[PDB]
């Protein structure tokens, strides 16, 4: 390739033809290599020169050369992405939308994906300069079959940018404007853009109740659910994280996801073979448990009260702290009958080892289901028998051990449990 | 007085 | 943590 003093020359002749070949050259040295010049392109002052080439439309091949030269210097630190939107970039590439050249416009595309995906300040950017309408008006035919792969691959990852981070979320206008076709993109079969859009979704019901009630209110919990039990883990990561997070908010919002059958992947999920898999999925069973008492009866219904002492016995510990709290939560807010239950399917052993745990959290979040199921088995006149199993799985005298435990948080129950049930 | 947890 | 790609050829 050519040196970064060649490029500058040329593209300082002012002979279009040798500006497109420098141009060219530069774009070579960016997509090629890895460990790319970008400072070295930054440093001498080209960003202006390449932004000044996307106006130029008696020249489209200057305009893709430059387009793909600056797409790769945002896709870099946020300093070179920052070097770009200084440069003016952001309105050039907009305008840039409106191509007839579908190769020019899916750069135009990309390169506000990289700027987007920066952060929130530029994604927030990039939408009041008015880049949604264009991208939406790309989309905007009856079968998205029509458009080809890779350009309708780069349009979803761009849109989900824009549906990105948290601080603060997206205007809710353009959550509103973008919904529609991002629906579309959720039932198109592509693995790809099947994966994009399930990661869109799941940034936008990352939030507060009224930013998970405008997705589910746009009926896609059935499409995700059945998104949940696909074959691809790129696919299934998203969709599951979204599922996840649509069970953070009401119990209504929580009833659509059971309603819609994800109790039922849920035996797969909790045994993946991904540790992410599992620990995602025990996270979402624990907000699940957390749910009314009917919604508790689900998951006992669907025989993941086993796949949850699975869980708890065996797994990645912060899958295990997970587990933990799930079954306190059930302790929480089950029916003495769903309680009983839950003691039946052999939950008080693995409980009781997991008492050896070194992180704090997971001891008093223990010791709260033990004090649980304790009440349980007071109101059925049934408390002795329960200290009995419980000192054959060794638990009693690791709870004795815990009252020598730094927080005076431990300190409670050990010291309350034994004075009210044991000694 | 909820028990979900949030991300 | 952002969220970027280059094109590569």
């Amino acid at each position: 390739n050519w040196s970064v003093e060649d490029i500058v020359k040329g593209i300082n002749s002012n002979n279009l033809e040798s500006q497109l070949q420098a141009t060219q050259a530069a774009r070579k040295l960016l997509s090629r290599e890895k460990q790319p010049p970008i400072d070295n392109i930054i440093r001498a002052g080209l960003i202006p020169k390449f932004v000044s080439f996307l106006g130029k439309t008696d020249c489209s091949p200057i305009q893709f050369e430059s387009a793909w030269a600056l797409t790769n210097i945002a896709s870099g630190t946020s300093e070179q992405t920052k070097a770009v939107v200084d440069g003016g970039a952001i309105p050039a590439f907009i305008s840039l939308l409106a191509s007839p050249h579908a190769h020019i416009s899916e750069q135009a595309v990309w390169a506000l994906g990289n700027i987007a995906g920066d952060g929130s300040a530029f994604r927030d950017l990039v939408i009041k300069h008015g880049a949604i309408d264009p991208l939406l008006a790309l989309l905007a035919v009856p079968d998205l079959s029509t458009l080809a792969c890779g350009y309708l691959r780069n349009l979803t990852w761009t849109l989900s940018n824009l549906c990105r981070n948290k601080n603060p979320a997206p205007p809710l206008d353009a959550v509103e404007q973008i919904l529609p076709t991002l629906v579309r993109l959720l039932h198109h079969n592509d693995p790809e853009v099947l994966a994009d859009s399930c990661w869109a979704i799941s940034y936008l019901t990352d939030g507060p109740n009224e930013r998970i009630e405008m997705v589910v209110k746009k009926g896609v919990v059935p499409q995700l659910v059945k998104l949940l039990g696909a074959t691809e883990l790129p696919i299934v990561t998203p969709a599951l994280r979204a599922i996840g997070n649509i069970v953070t908010g009401t119990d209504e919002q929580t009833q659509k996801v059971i309603d819609a059958g994800a109790l039922a992947v849920f035996p797969s999920l909790l045994t993946n073979p991904k540790t992410n898999i599992q620990k995602e999925a025990t996270w979402t069973m624990s907000n699940i448990t957390a749910g009314r008492q009917d919604q508790i009866q689900q998951v006992v219904n669907h025989g993941l009260v086993p796949f949850l002492v699975g869980v708890l016995s065996k797994a990645d510990f912060k899958t295990q702290k997970e587990a933990a709290w799930a079954i306190t939560n059930y302790t929480s807010g089950g029916t003495v009958e769903q309680i009983v239950y839950l003691v039946h399917c052999g939950i008080i052993e693995p409980l009781m080892n997991l008492l050896s745990a070194k992180d704090t959290k997971i001891i008093q979040v223990i010791l709260d289901a033990i004090s649980n199921i304790f009440q349980a088995a007071e109101k059925l006149g049934e408390t002795e028998k329960l200290s009995i199993m419980i000192e054959e799985c060794g638990g009693l005298d690791k709870i004795e051990a815990l009252q020598r435990h730094e927080n005076e948080s431990v300190y409670k129950a050990s010291l309350n449990l034994i004075e009210k049930y044991f000694s | 007085a909820t028990r979900k947890r949030p991300r």
